[PDB]
């Protein structure tokens, strides 16, 4: 299962 | 942000028998971008219902793909694939060699 | 080794002149994918590549659609920040990966986190093993890396790949037996060609094996030869196993003086082998 | 979703401990334990969070069980500024339980020190000259109950602390009025809300 | 500074389009929009995270509608605003997986007709002797009535300045009609000084509510004064009496 995140940069 | 020239293999997915059944394989590996052009010809056309696999990449973060298509080997028929990429000045092409 | 690891890499490629990026992402169990997502499709959704994971309920496939659209966005503010970090133009498409995951041993406990960055190609932020600090490739990189960690992002890493990354993998590994514990040996086999009346290439075949990792090495006289040898990238077969083969030129007679040597999981013991001829 | 239950009202002396408890069995290993509180017509206020490890701050002290399954809040000397309803509240460390959820919280009254009840009710005159007034019942003790009337036409106002830093003094009071003309200071809280020795003038 | 909200108190006709405007704390990546009402409590409307919306199950079906344009501006729309609508819409920030924090709220009220709306009613009353008698301290006692909605800030103001010390406001305004729909409010607050203090006649005390009703640009077309955000005031000075 994917990270339940959705970091930015 | 250097780029990256595909490593084009075009091979069976068994040994090949002429009159039999098989899968035609045209993998492209090692390359950046992922913006590339492959097709599977016979004898110099096209082959309509080519499939691939999902775009992926290795550690070193250049993409591959798996092309591939069904196909009956022959003694005289020619098999090739076609791939542009922005690294190439020309269309790559490369036959397929049973022995490799 | 007994152990396994699990994997997600997302490929995000913007489209100047035109609206969102391209995302796509894979998901691999080791050497064996079993989902996608493709933001090009007409309604886009994790999709399964494998047998084992068709059993999972429509809330997975929900809730891994709505992480990988709030991905791709995010993913296109990623990457017109880093355009910005550089001074480049609009004009130009560009290309942010992730690829992040974890490696866990036989007992199903974790040994290795992973989450790095690449942009166009070029390694640009990672995260390091201890799950709790960043390595920056430049300075635009540091900028990111800034942000990354007011925001505390290694903490929220470090809470997947200890906790949910290792239980779904345990879990696949679980579902996905026979398919993913297995280890299927290389059949292999030599070959010869003739290119003189002297010379001839000598060449050695392992197909049908997984996983991907193998190694091939020819000795001649039981000795190391590594001059003049091909030897081709490990290549799918299409079939979820894999293909290799090695090549050396070798004069005139003496082909028995040359052995090749295979080393593989599934193989008992390594393998040696000469050109048997008829 | 939430996960926390918690006492939906405690009463705490002023000056003395508030413990707030607050049950998560469910919780996770990625998953906070936070506190909020909110006074009235104000937004939630932040005041504290862990994980596994008991935390203080400013405000409060927060113990976490070893089993994670319960905590307690404690405020170690309630003040009237205390009073307000406390939010107990998982927040996960992804996207799916980053939000807040809130439940029902603990109404906390903080009861101020009367040191010297001297319950009374007045009749306070209009100083416009208009011939009305109100009734208001002060300087009782702060385990007095002030309840409102049947009648639509009689208001009683909730119970109010008043701390006069004039006189380092605090005491309660409620107002009651009513354009009703049988309605008299005598018998405007007389409601069962006043004990038999209350002054009346 | 914190979560600035905009704007605090609306008081509108139902029908209108409204805009609620917040901009989260400097650096805060994450966005909360909250809705607090007397049925539900807090709920959770929509929730952004880098620029990005995470979670809006909690937005109404429809007439709702939430933005972030870019990362310290974020906007929820209501777009025929109707009285069912009427509630604290709280926004609130945080910076990545620290504390989430709030705003003051926009008091929404939508309301069915403009000619609801009516000012308070002032009125201060002076403490009784028997209390001056009995404690040698004096209650005063100012009510505010007859308004509606029930936005009100009541304040004390004695010899000028606003005081804090010795004043009790109720919490929550009460209803003076509790059954009908027509029910204006009223308020109450307690401002106790010393007797010496109140039997000055040199001391001067003031009771003001501020209200918040309609726009001086809203229209009106009833006989009475436009009944839009004002302050009205009671006075009363002290009694050697």
């Amino acid at each position: 299962t994917p990270q339940d995140l959705n970091t930015m940069l | 942000m250097i780029q990256r020239t595909p490593k084009i293999q075009v091979y069976s997915r068994h040994p090949a028998e002429n009159g039999k059944s098989n899968f035609l394989n045209c993998y492209v590996s090692g390359f950046h971008p992922s913006d590339i052009e492959v097709d599977l010809l016979k004898n110099g056309e096209r082959i309509e219902k080519v499939e691939h696999s999902d775009l992926s990449f290795s550690k070193d973060w250049s993409f591959y793909l798996l092309y591939y298509t069904e196909f009956t080997p022959t003694e005289k028929d020619e098999y090739a694939c076609r791939v542009n990429h922005v690294t190439l000045s020309q269309p790559k092409i490369v036959k397929w060699d049973r022995d490799m | 080794g007994g152990s396994h690891s699990m994997r997600y890499f997302y490929t995000s490629v913007s489209r100047p002149g035109r609206g969102e990026p391209r995302f796509i992402s894979v998901g691999y169990v080791d050497d064996t994918q079993f989902v996608r997502f493709d933001s090009d499709a007409a309604s886009p959704r994790e999709e399964p590549r494998a047998p084992w994971i068709e059993q999972e309920g429509p809330e997975y496939w929900d809730r891994n659609t709505q992480i990988y659209k709030a991905q791709a966005q995010t993913d296109r503010e990623s990457l017109r920040n880093l355009r910005g970090y550089y001074n480049q133009s609009e004009a130009g498409s560009h290309t942010l990966q992730s690829m992040y995951g974890c490696d866990v041993g036989p007992d199903g406990r974790l040994l290795r986190g992973h989450n790095q960055y690449a942009y166009d190609g070029k390694d640009y932020i990672a995260l390091n093993e201890d799950l709790r600090s960043w390595t920056a490739a430049d300075t635009a990189a540091q900028i990111s890396q800034r942000k990354l960690e007011a925001a505390r992002v290694a903490e929220q890493l470090r809470a997947y790949l200890e906790g949910e990354c290792v239980e779904w993998l345990r879990r696949y590994l679980e579902n996905g037996k026979d398919k993913l514990e297995r280890a299927d040996p290389p059949k292999t086999h030599v070959t010869h060609h003739p290119i003189s009346d002297h010379e001839a290439t000598l060449r050695c075949w392992a197909l049908g094996f997984y996983p991907a990792e193998i190694t091939l090495t020819w000795q001649r006289d039981g000795e190391d030869q590594t001059q003049d040898t091909e030897l081709v990238e490990t290549r799918p077969a299409g079939d979820r196993t894999f293909q290799k083969w090695t090549a050396v030129v070798v004069p005139s007679g003496e082909e028995q003086r040359y052995t090749c040597h295979v080393q593989h999981e599934g193989l008992p013991k390594p393998l040696t082998l000469r050109w048997e001829p008829s | 979703d939430a996960k926390t239950t918690q006492p939906p009202s405690m009463d705490c002396a002023e000056g003395r401990a508030a413990n707030l408890p607050c049950n998560h069995s469910t919780i996770s290993g990625n998953e906070y334990v936070y506190w909020y509180r909110q006074i009235h017509s104000q937004g939630p206020q932040y005041i504290i969070h862990g994980l596994k490890n008991n935390e203080t701050n400013e405000m409060a002290s927060l113990i976490i069980t070893e089993d994670r399954k319960s905590s307690t809040l404690i405020l170690p000397h309630a003040t009237l500024r205390d009073t307000a309803v406390y939010y107990c509240i998982v927040r996960g460390l992804n996207n799916a339980g980053n939000m807040l959820t809130f439940g029902g919280g603990t109404r906390l009254m903080v009861k101020p020190d009367i040191q010297n009840p001297d319950p009374a009710v007045y009749q306070l005159r209009d100083s416009k000259s208009s011939d009305k007034s109100v009734c208001l019942f002060t300087d009782f003790d702060s385990q007095t109950n002030v309840s409102q009337s049947k009648d639509s036409d009689v208001y009683i106002t909730d119970k109010c602390v008043l701390d006069m830093r004039s006189m380092d003094f605090k005491s309660n009071s409620a107002v009651a009025w009513s354009n009703k003309s049988d309605f008299a200071c005598a018998n405007a809280f007389n409601n069962s809300i006043i004990p038999e020795d209350t002054f009346f003038p | 500074a914190g979560v600035i909200q905009s704007p605090r108190h609306e008081v509108t006709e139902m029908g209108q389009e409204v805009t609620l405007r917040c901009k989260p704390i400097s650096g805060h990546n994450s966005l909360f929009w909250y809705r607090q009402t007397m049925m539900r409590g807090l709920e959770l409307l929509i929730y952004f995270n880098n620029n990005v919306p995470i979670d809006d199950s909690g937005m109404p079906e429809d007439r709702f509608s939430a933005k972030m344009p870019n990362a310290s501006f974020s906007t929820l729309k209501i777009q025929p605003s109707e009285p069912r609508d009427s509630a604290v819409y709280f926004c609130a920030s945080s910076l990545g997986i620290d504390a989430i924090y709030f705003g003051e709220g926009s008091w929404l009220t939508v309301v069915e007709d403009l000619k609801n709306v009516f000012p308070p009613e002032v009125a201060v009353f002076e403490p009784s002797e028997a209390e001056i008698s009995h404690t040698q301290k004096a209650t005063l006692v100012c009510l505010a009535t007859g308004f509606y909605p029930d936005h009100v800030e009541l304040s004390w103001w004695v010899n000028g300045k606003e005081v804090h010390s010795g004043v009790c406001t109720d919490p929550q305004p009460l209803k003076e009609q509790p059954a009908l729909n027509d029910s204006r409010y009223a308020l109450s607050s307690r401002l106790r000084v010393s007797a010496t203090f109140w039997q000055n006649p040199r001391n001067h005390f003031r009771c003001q509510v501020q209200f918040y009703g309609l726009s001086e640009n809203d229209e009106w077309t009833q006989d009475r004064a436009k009944p839009v955000t004002q302050i009205v005031s009671a006075e009363a000075w002290g009694r050697a009496d």
